[PDB]
């Protein structure tokens, strides 16, 4: 039996908007500590990992760990039917489908969506803890607009962490552009870094934006970037991007 | 070059 | 001489706005008692009826019943040229082949004059008996609207059902099934017999473009008979939609 | 070199939105007294004239007169990467191969540098002989944009008429016909003798894209010569559009 | 389908 | 249509 009642339904709405565009199907691992999801996009250039802790939920119970394979396009479709102040409970039987119950925030009206669950052949992948050479924490809106702006200019962004602060650069037919950010923005450097990334993926990641007014970027020499959005102390959405080569 | 396979393995 | 002045002109925009989606052309029956219009959608599954009582206009004058055939798309396009805070006045001559609409801005500095061409409609007035309904549901119009937009994403048909002092709409499709249980709360349910029908969601979603007209909608239903979806207008009349059950 | 730093970067964003719709390419005439641009549209039926005086920038340096050939489509794509609050600097070396647009957040925490390839543009500046006008009309820009947008659902030409205290805009088409009458009181009319001219509305709707730069707009008309449509920019210039009567 | 409404609302000679 | 403005505004 799984049952998880979340008061701020908006959270789940937005989490599902963020996933559905990067990926299409993904296995939600439900266990006693909370809800865990970790998948790559079709090309394997990007991964996302979602964590939602049990303490985030007004109620939460899980009897046997489980691993639900879900169409994320479909789930997000069902969720478009929850209002932004609705109270959403998910619910699944021991060993078939997923209830979603949406409760009117206060005035009573309840909705009951049932969706199937597809058999999915996913394998768990290991993220080897690492200390990053450069960590940037900036307002999430600002990062979204930078990826949006530079994507008008060229399809790649060169991200440069130096003493000063941090610079983003791109170029194409229109010309060249770069944007420099200095030190609410905090930079936490350790050995300057320069990397290049595909703006396409970054513009998918910034879809998590409504979840948080801040984002943190993590880089080291020749390793995948981490974009992270904290979800009001109940967890997060982490995205990883391999370096454009 | 491109994918995350080189940085993340099964297990 | 037909002349009718409506101070709250927005009402007339929202009205055209609501008709136009369901039907392209209809005949406006004008008489001393006011404005009556009626038409089935082009595939005869549904029907819309509007009444705007002469009481409801600030000025009304009808010298002789008339019946104007109106291209509802054209008229809606002309009405968009009215400000939402304009005084709207309608006006028609002898047997004339046109309708003048006049839009006056509150201030008193801008007056817009439009002459819409009319058309020949050879339509047959349909008879609509009033009857007592098993379940009658008064609810907020936005809820109704959202319920229908929601179930639309799940399938083409909604099963409307009333049980013990409570209503429920359900639907299913590729993605799975779902239902939405409203309870008597402002939701008022008048039941004298439990009732259970299926309707085309596509039509209900046309019906709900009349939402801006009223905070309130009433659904009326009985076994085997058209669903009536009503939006009372201000203190002026109503706009009713009727919909055949799915066989 | 040329260096100009505009505190309200929103003015440039707006100027550029209102130019690129009318014209794809233009020469920006930089002198020490400010920025002058002028161009007919491709069909040579109308012309834009933009003026931005040096006093209106908090910093302004022009060491030698300059003529930059700018793809305004591309400049506007770039101006979109500027906030509305951003301070915008423009900078070119007197050999004009590139134009730099630097966008600075007020808090200075973020600075964006963009480099645009400039263009080879042979253009014969045009003479706008001195003109005095029978009828000048000052009226809210947004009111005038509504008049144009609306009449343009009715027809593709507008007759504009001054005759007494007011002015009338008329159009007519398939749906029927329509006219809009404006009287005085913030609408003003300095009418010296009546005048009546016909114009293509398609162009006026281009002009009205400048609407966000100002909350008033001025129209100037005399018998048989181009309408002048003018939007003032801050205290620091204007965007004048001109349009040739219907033959 | 069509005309399922005709059966309920007929044209009133 | 075209060039109707060419008659009021000529190269200088
Ligand atoms: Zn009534
Ligand atoms: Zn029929
Ligand atoms: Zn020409």
């Amino acid at each position: 039996m799984f049952e998880a009642r979340l008061v701020q339904g908006s959270i789940l709405k937005k989490v599902l908007e963020a996933l559905k565009d990067l990926i299409n199907e993904a296995c939600w691992d439900i266990s006693s500590s909370g809800v865990n999801l970790q998948s790559m996009d079709s090309s394997h250039v990007s991964l996302v990992q979602l964590t939602l802790r049990s303490e985030g939920f007004d109620t939460y119970r899980c009897d046997r760990n489980l691993a639900m394979g879900v169409n994320l396009t479909s789930m997000s479709k069902i969720l478009k039917c929850a209002g932004n102040e609705d109270i959403i409970t998910l619910r699944a039987e021991d060993n078939d489908t997923l209830a979603l119950v949406f409760e009117a925030p206060n005035q009573e009206k309840v909705s009951d969506y049932e969706m199937k669950l597809m058999d999915l052949d996913v394998e768990q992948l290991g993220i080897p803890e690492q200390e990053y050479s450069c960590v940037v924490k900036m307002p999430s809106g600002e990062f979204a607009r930078i990826c949006r702006d530079l994507s008008h200019i060229g399809d790649a962004v060169v991200i440069s962490c130096a003493k000063d602060g941090v610079k983003f650069s791109a170029s194409g037919e229109l010309g060249n552009g770069n944007i420099k950010l200095s030190q609410a923005v905090t930079i936490e450097m350790n050995e300057p870094v320069q990397l290049t990334f595909a703006l396409r993926y970054l513009n998918f990641f910034t879809k998590a934006t409504p979840l948080s007014s801040t984002v943190t970027l993590s880089m080291s020499a020749d390793v995948p970037l981490v974009v992270e959005y904290k979800i009001a102390d109940m967890g997060h959405l982490k995205y990883y991007l391999a370096p454009k080569i | 070059k491109h994918t995350l396979d080189i940085f993340f393995k099964p297990l």
